[PDB]
Parts: structure tokens; C-alpha cells; sequence
RNA sequence: CUAAGGGACGGGGUAACCCCGGCAGAUAGCGCACGCGCCCCGAAAGGGAAUCGGGUUAAGAUUUCCCGAGCC
RNA sequence: CGGCCUGCCAACCCUGGAAACGGUUCAGCCGGAGGUAGGGUCCAGUGGCCGGAAGAGCACCGGGUGUCCGGUGCGCCCCCGGCGGCCCAUGAAAAUCCGGAGGACCGCCGUUCACGCCCGGUCGUACUCAUAACCGCAUCAGGUCUC
RNA sequence: UCCGACUUUGUGAAUACUUAUUCCGUGGGUCGGAAGUUUUGGCUCCAAGGCCGGCCGAU
């Protein structure tokens, strides 16, 4: 059709007015928004002690799907469950269960006395000195220990939010093998490396634009 | 005794500017895109008085370099500036008088007015009537530029500043003699609340360090220490000199 | 986000839907039509409007304004009227002049009512 | 309706009474899901929807009632 | 208030092409960036005629008669117009109203037209405003903003 | 009001850094790295087009 015909418009400085574009990073969000973000920039340019640097390390991504698919054939029961375990006791008028132990009082105690089998910290416990300590009270009592991504996980587990903290004491008879080549794993982190760990500071990235023109002064060299 | 005269200004009370009747702010047009990499035109379309001010103001119409909006803008006119005349502001305008141009792009001995001390500033420097400053160097490396300032003070600002091309219009207004108490009152009608002074010596002790005696005199120095305390820092203030060479 | 302007999203809210009421009594109209129309004036000057001017002349609530005059007086004496003055006294009161339409006669509502 | 100006949400200060409004804070909404997005008070001499002539009382109406004729 | 006419002083339009320069004010000033001239458009009026409206009002005679024709101006008051001067002084804002650019969208549907129908809340409103209605202890030779 | 100490106050090289702090600007509207409009006092928005709601046009 001869009366179709482009119409189009150049995109200069006095050009014509350009299309919406997206914009996303030159936004300025709430004043929440921007705490939050600058909080994760400071963390990232100070220099972090060792003891909260060793948080960042966190188990392997096939690890950590292999454990959790075990930790949850060890969940509590929820509250509709044990309801029914109450009723079906009730009826006769049982047996010890193997389920993950969780709460940081409990946990930190379960350690202390030469009970914890296998220890799970979460990376993102908003007051970190609550669990700050727990790897050196773990590494001291000669207990397997890791750290997760995901405080909401572990809680998940527990029909929770925010565990924060899981302990396993007992595993089944099918899962000796299974949790102990998970545990030897476990180890050649986390524990063996306890001691190279507590000398590792790591925390002082500059920005993008601030390495870039660092460079460029290393390169004017 | 009693607040003198040099310390009620600061209250604001009777001494606020006199403003009801301006035009608004002068100054150069918000930093952008447009003006940081290319040129944008706009046109003259009045040049007005505004009350208290010697020198005229340009009413500048742009076009919004996004939005489908007229923008209009207003500063102090350089001298030889028309309506209908076409504007450039930016990196590549031309060296023209009235065009707005970075500090880096105008050579050494260029005229200049409504200097920028910070880049975005939008004028800072020689804004009053017939005053311009003087490129004189440029120095790549910091990327600094020195420019000469009415006062005759150097001053480096980053090459970045910009500033409008030639001399501040309405020079030569006080060469002329006033004449009359009246033309003074009219002056500062539409300035502030300062024009009729009265002398010191002509006040009470009460009222001014200088008032009392049996003759009008000062009875002691009349300069001094910058650090004295408001109330007692009357007269010449922290001279290094006085005198008529 | 084409917009670098962050504006507040737009959230659902549901009205009130209360779990008991907070006034039980049902209200009653308490400036009815006996408080709008409290008594005609028989001064001399209020009977003169009567024939010269098909008016009667009220004294009225001071909460009562012109559309709730015309409806009292049609609620209270079946007639209709054309419009409403109405003026506050320098005694306080609130004084109304009501004319009524052309077949309605005042002198025939005033003997009815009883002020002449 | 806005003027000079006054009060005032948040925020800031302050032992509290109270003192601070540009310091920008998701600004609390507007059109047709979609689109847009830069508080009030303050003048019967400032700005401003629309009325005229004649008559009438002891006392009103220098345009309010009556007659007639218009307007917003 | 409505209709028709008129159309000031400026402003604008068409034709045409100016020195031997002309036009022109009390003063200015204007013209090849188009004068003088000729012919037109618009603008405002508190201008004219008609309707309103003589049936009103007024003046006379006892229902009746009349309510008409001109002239003048460095006159006075108000308003408007259009010039000139002055400023190191350039002499409010907002509500409100009108117009315009664009043309997505739409057909038996559009209509800012005429005529027709309904409605119009609250509060103030008397009187004095001064050698007696306000302040000065008073019915005080004072003081108190206007047409 | 000037002046010193401590506190705010951190990091690394033989003076440098930037995130604390401070100041300035914007309706936070093209920042960092790489790849590949001077026109006469006029108008300029809500994309034509191409290829499969989607991509390019608009790195
Ligand atoms: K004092
Ligand atoms: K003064
Ligand atoms: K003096
Ligand atoms: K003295
Ligand atoms: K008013
Ligand atoms: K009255
Ligand atoms: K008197
Ligand atoms: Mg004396
Ligand atoms: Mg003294
Ligand atoms: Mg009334
Ligand atoms: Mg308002
Ligand atoms: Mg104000
Ligand atoms: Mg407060
Ligand atoms: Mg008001
Ligand atoms: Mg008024
Ligand atoms: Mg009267
Ligand atoms: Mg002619
Ligand atoms: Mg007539
Ligand atoms: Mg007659
Ligand atoms: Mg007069
Ligand atoms: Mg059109």
C-alpha cells in the first residue's frame, strides 16, 4: 500500500522528544527504601572482623539442598498433627521421636551438653551477636556446624518464622549413611578451616566508579 | 544601655528586603544532558526592569528538552541583548555575547558574567550592573580555571562553571550625581530599611558607642578588633590602615 | 518506573461495618412542624398583610430555615405558599412572612386558624 | 479569591509550656483498568455571576414589600 | 433590558506608487519597513430611533388639556479616548472567564441556536454618624475616614 | 568569640582513599565502563515502520 511510509525521528539533544524510557536506576524511592540500601553499601565498604566476616561463607548450594531435603523428614509436627496424636492416645484410654531441635535457647543448650549431632545457623539474624559466638561454641564442643542462607527457611522447617537456629541430635536408622556422608562434608568446612577462618577480615570493596578510576590510575602508571 | 541600631537588623523586623514587586530570581537554567554535552536554544522575549536591581533582566522562553512543556527562564541581561534574539547554552554554544558557555570552553581574556563557584550554581559571581570577571588561565590537569573577579580578588573555580558571555548591561549608573535627598529615598524605597543615617556622634550614650559629650566626638578610636562583641564592633572594623593616601 | 517520581500506590480500603451501633436511640425530628410554626403574629401591621397581600405572618424556630417553612405550613394548614421572608428581631425571635399562592385567600386561612 | 502577613501536618529543638515552614517526608489526590501528579486563615475601600423604573408605612425598601418589566 | 442605525479618537485591510518632498498636532509626529489620495473592516458610547412607554410621573383646568422647538461654552462635576513628559522610583496577586494549537475517537448521531419547563440556602438590613446617639468621667467650643 | 585536648573518627602507603560528617543541585531525567539541533521572534507530546501480546526502531 503506497500510503503506508516511515515517519521517522531523530533523537538528538534538540531532537525530537524522546519515548518513555525505563529510568529505574535514577528513581528516588522512600526514604526507607534508601536506608535499607545504604546500609548494605556501608557493610560492604568497612572492614568486618573476622568473627562476623565468617557469616558470609555459607554452605554450597548442592549441600544445602541435600540437607534440607533430610531436615525435612525430621519436621515437628504441626498443630493440627500433635492435635491428632492427642486424640489417638486418648482413644487407647507411644514411641520416641526423631525431629529437629530449634530455638537458640534450647539448641545452645543441647551443644554444651555433648547432645548437637549436627548444628544449623542462619546467616541473617538481625542482632548478629546472637549467634555470633555459636560456630566458636560449636568448633569448641568438637560439633559439626554450618551456615545457611535463609533464617525464614529454618523456620519454615519448624512450622515457624525465622528458626534461626537448628539442631539435629538423632537420625534414623535409613539415614545413617546418608547423614554421615553429609556430615564428613560439614566438616571439611566450617570446622576443619575454624582456625584459618578467625584471621580472614575481608570487608573493604569500593564501589564500581570508585575501582574503575582506580584502575585507570593503576594503568597511568 | 540599649540595643543599638547595627544589631535590631538582624531580627528582620523593620529591616527585611523590600521584595513585593520583583520578578523573581536571576539565574542561569537547572544543569542538564543537554546543556553538560550539546547546545540548547531559546529565545529572548522581554527585557524588564526588576525594582531594586540596576540591571535589566532577559525573559528567555526554552523548549523542555523531555517533556512536551514551553520552559522559561530569566537572568541578568548581558549587554547588547535583544528580543528576539536566539540564546545557546551549553558545551558547544559559540562565543557570543548573551550565550551561556562552561568555563573551559571560553579562551583566555574572555568577558564573563553570573559566574558559577559550583558547578549547578546557576550564578554567582558578577551580577551587578556593568560588572563583568576575566578569564585569565586554565590549568588541565586539576581542571581549574582562574578567572578575575570585579573586586579584583583571583579566584579558580572548576572549569566546569558556567557563565553567560560579555559584560553585565546598565553600566555607568553611578557616575551620576543623585542630587536630592529624595532621590536617595527613592532608591532604597524599594531596597531596605537603611537610607537615612543618622550619625553616632548626633546619638546618646545609650544608643551608640560613639553618643554623649559635650562636643560631637568619638572620644576614642574609631577602629576596631574583629573580635569584638556586637553592640561594641562599631565604626571601621579590623583596618588595616586608615586615611587618605 | 518511567517516572524517577515515587508516588504513594494506590491500597484498598473497606468502610466501616461496626459489630454494635453506637447510637441506639432512632433519632427523632425533634424541630417538627409544631416547633417550626410556633405562633401568627395580630399586631396591627401583620393584619394589614393579610388583605393587602395574601400573607401570614409567623413566629419561627431559629433553626428553621425557608424550605422548612413552606413545607410546615402545608403540613399544617393545607395551603400553599408562593414564597418566604423572613427576618430575626431585635428581640431575638425569628420572624416569617409567608405568602400564599393566588387561590389560596389569607383572610378565609385566618379566620380558620382563629386570629381574627 | 488572593495581598502584606498569620496558623499549621511530618520533621527539628525544647524538662515542659512552647519555639521553628522549606527542612522535602510513600503529601494523603485528580481525569477518563488506564493516564496524570513540580493545607487552611487573611480585604462590608483590592479582584468579583446577575435589576430597573414607578408606588407604598407612624416607623422600611436611598435597588428587600406592591405593580410592571428584565437578568444571572 | 432588547432590536436596528450610527460609528468618534486610535488600530487594521485593498488599490496605487511619492523630491519641485509631502501629510499633519495646541504640542507632537508620520511615510518605499509604502505617505498623501481613493475605497473599506473593526472598536465604544453615559450617542440616535423604535420597543419598555404613557397606561407612569409631573403641571394645570373641572373626567379633560399638555408634557414642544432651538442656541451656546478656555464654564463646573464624573467617565472615557488619544498623545506627551518623569524615574539610580517602572508603579499587586489569585479566583474567575474567553480564545486558540492538535485531532486520538465517533454516524442516525451531533448541535456553544430559538422557543419552552422547574428551582434559587444562611447571616446583616431600624436609627445616629455628631457643637446631643462614637471617644474625651457630661447633652464637653476638643478629636473622629468618605460621596 | 578565638585557641588547645578528648569525642564524633574510619581505612592504607612511604601522603593517598571513601563510607562517617559537612555543603551544593535536581519534578533524584542519560552517572561509570565498553561497543558502535547555529536555523528567519514558526510548530515539535501520546511512533511511524519492520520483524515474531513480544523484539527492534530507542546498543
Ligand atoms: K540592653
Ligand atoms: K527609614
Ligand atoms: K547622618
Ligand atoms: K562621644
Ligand atoms: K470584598
Ligand atoms: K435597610
Ligand atoms: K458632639
Ligand atoms: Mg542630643
Ligand atoms: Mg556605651
Ligand atoms: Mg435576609
Ligand atoms: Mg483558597
Ligand atoms: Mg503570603
Ligand atoms: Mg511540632
Ligand atoms: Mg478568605
Ligand atoms: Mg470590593
Ligand atoms: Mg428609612
Ligand atoms: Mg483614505
Ligand atoms: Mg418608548
Ligand atoms: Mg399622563
Ligand atoms: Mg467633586
Ligand atoms: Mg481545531
Amino acid at each position: 500500500n503506497p500510503l503506508f511510509e516511515k515517519r521517522p525521528k531523530q533523537f538528538g539533544i534538540g531532537g525530537a522528544l524522546p519515548p518513555k524510557k525505563d529510568l529505574h536506576r535514577f528513581v528516588k524511592w522512600p526514604k526507607v527504601v534508601r536506608i535499607q540500601r545504604q546500609r548494605r553499601i556501608l557493610k560492604q565498604r568497612l572492614k568486618v572482623p573476622p568473627a562476623l566476616h565468617q557469616f558470609t561463607r555459607t554452605l554450597d548450594k548442592n549441600l544445602a539442598t541435600n540437607l534440607f531435603k533430610m531436615l525435612l523428614k525430621y519436621r515437628p509436627e504441626d498443630k493440627a498433627a500433635k492435635k491428632e496424636r492427642l486424640l489417638k492416645r486418648a482413644q487407647a484410654e507411644a514411641k520416641k521421636p526423631i525431629v529437629v531441635k530449634y530455638g537458640l535457647n534450647h539448641v545452645t543448650y543441647l551443644i554444651e551438653q555433648s547432645k548437637a549431632q549436627l548444628v544449623v545457623i542462619a546467616h541473617d539474624v538481625d542482632p548478629i551477636e546472637l549467634v555470633v559466638w555459636l560456630p566458636a561454641l560449636c568448633r569448641k564442643m568438637e560439633v559439626p556446624y554450618c551456615i545457611v542462607k535463609g533464617k525464614s527457611r529454618l523456620g519454615s522447617i519448624v512450622h515457624k518464622k525465622t528458626a534461626s537456629v537448628l539442631c539435629l541430635t538423632t537420625v534414623k536408622n535409613e539415614d545413617k549413611l546418608e547423614f554421615s556422608k553429609i556430615l564428613e562434608a560439614i566438616k571439611a568446612n566450617f570446622n576443619d578451616k575454624f582456625d584459618e577462618v578467625r584471621k580472614k577480615w575481608g570487608g573493604g570493596v569500593m564501589g564500581s566508579k570508585s575501582q574503575a578510576k582506580t584502575k585507570a590510575r593503576e594503568r597511568l602508571i | 544601655g540599649r540595643v543599638i541600631r547595627a544589631q535590631r537588623k538582624g531580627a528582620g523586623s523593620v529591616f527585611k528586603s523590600h521584595t513585593h514587586h520583583r520578578k523573581g530570581p536571576a539565574r542561569f537554567r537547572s544543569l542538564d544532558f543537554g546543556e553538560r554535552n550539546g547546545y540548547l536554544k531559546g529565545v529572548v522575549t522581554d527585557v524588564i526592569h526588576d525594582p531594586g536591581r540596576g540591571a535589566p533582566l532577559a525573559k528567555v522562553t526554552f523548549r523542555h528538552p523531555f517533556r512536551y512543556k514551553h520552559q522559561k527562564e530569566l537572568f541578568v541581561a548581558a549587554e547588547g541583548m535583544y528580543t528576539g534574539q536566539f540564546v545557546y547554552c551549553g558545551r558547544r554554544a559559540t562565543l557570543s555575547v548573551g550565550n551561556v558557555l562552561p568555563l573551559r570552553s571560553v579562551p583566555e581574556g574572555g568577558v564573563i558574567c553570573n559566574v558559577e563557584h559550583h558547578v549547578g550554581d546557576r550564578g554567582v559571581f558578577a551580577r551587578a550592573s556593568g560588572d563583568y570577571a576575566i578569564v585569565i588561565s586554565h590549568n588541565p590537569d586539576n581542571g581549574t580555571s582562574r578567572i578575575k573577579l570585579p573586586s579584583g580578588a583571583k579566584k579558580i573555580v572548576p572549569s566546569s562553571c558556567r557563565a553567560m558571555i560579555g559584560q553585565v548591561a546598565g553600566g555607568g549608573r553611578t557616575e551620576k550625581p543623585m542630587l536630592k535627598a529624595g532621590n536617595a529615598y527613592h532608591k532604597y524605597r524599594v531596597k531596605r530599611n537603611s537610607w537615612p543615617k543618622v550619625r553616632g556622634v548626633a546619638m546618646n550614650p545609650v544608643e551608640h558607642p560613639h553618643g554623649g559629650g559635650n562636643h560631637q566626638h568619638i572620644g576614642h578610636a574609631s577602629t576596631v578588633r574583629r573580635d569584638a562583641p556586637p553592640g561594641q564592633k562599631v565604626g571601621l572594623i579590623a583596618a588595616r590602615r586608615t586615611g587618605r593616601l | 518506573r518511567t517516572s524517577v517520581t515515587f508516588h504513594r500506590p494506590k491500597t484498598l480500603s473497606k468502610a466501616r461495618d461496626p459489630k454494635y451501633p453506637r447510637i441506639s436511640t432512632p433519632g427523632r425530628n425533634k424541630l417538627d412542624q409544631y416547633q417550626i410554626l410556633k405562633y401568627p403574629l395580630t399586631t396591627e401591621s401583620a393584619m394589614k398583610k393579610i388583605e393587602d397581600n395574601n400573607t401570614l405572618v409567623f413566629i419561627v424556630d431559629l433553626k428553621a430555615d425557608k424550605k422548612k417553612i413552606k413545607a410546615a405550613v402545608k403540613k399544617m394548614y393545607d395551603i400553599q405558599a408562593k414564597k418566604v421572608n423572613t427576618l430575626i428581631r431585635p428581640d431575638g425571635k425569628k420572624k416569617a412572612y409567608v405568602k400564599l399562592t393566588p387561590d389560596y385567600d389569607a383572610l378565609d386561612v385566618a379566620n380558620k386558624i382563629g386570629i381574627i
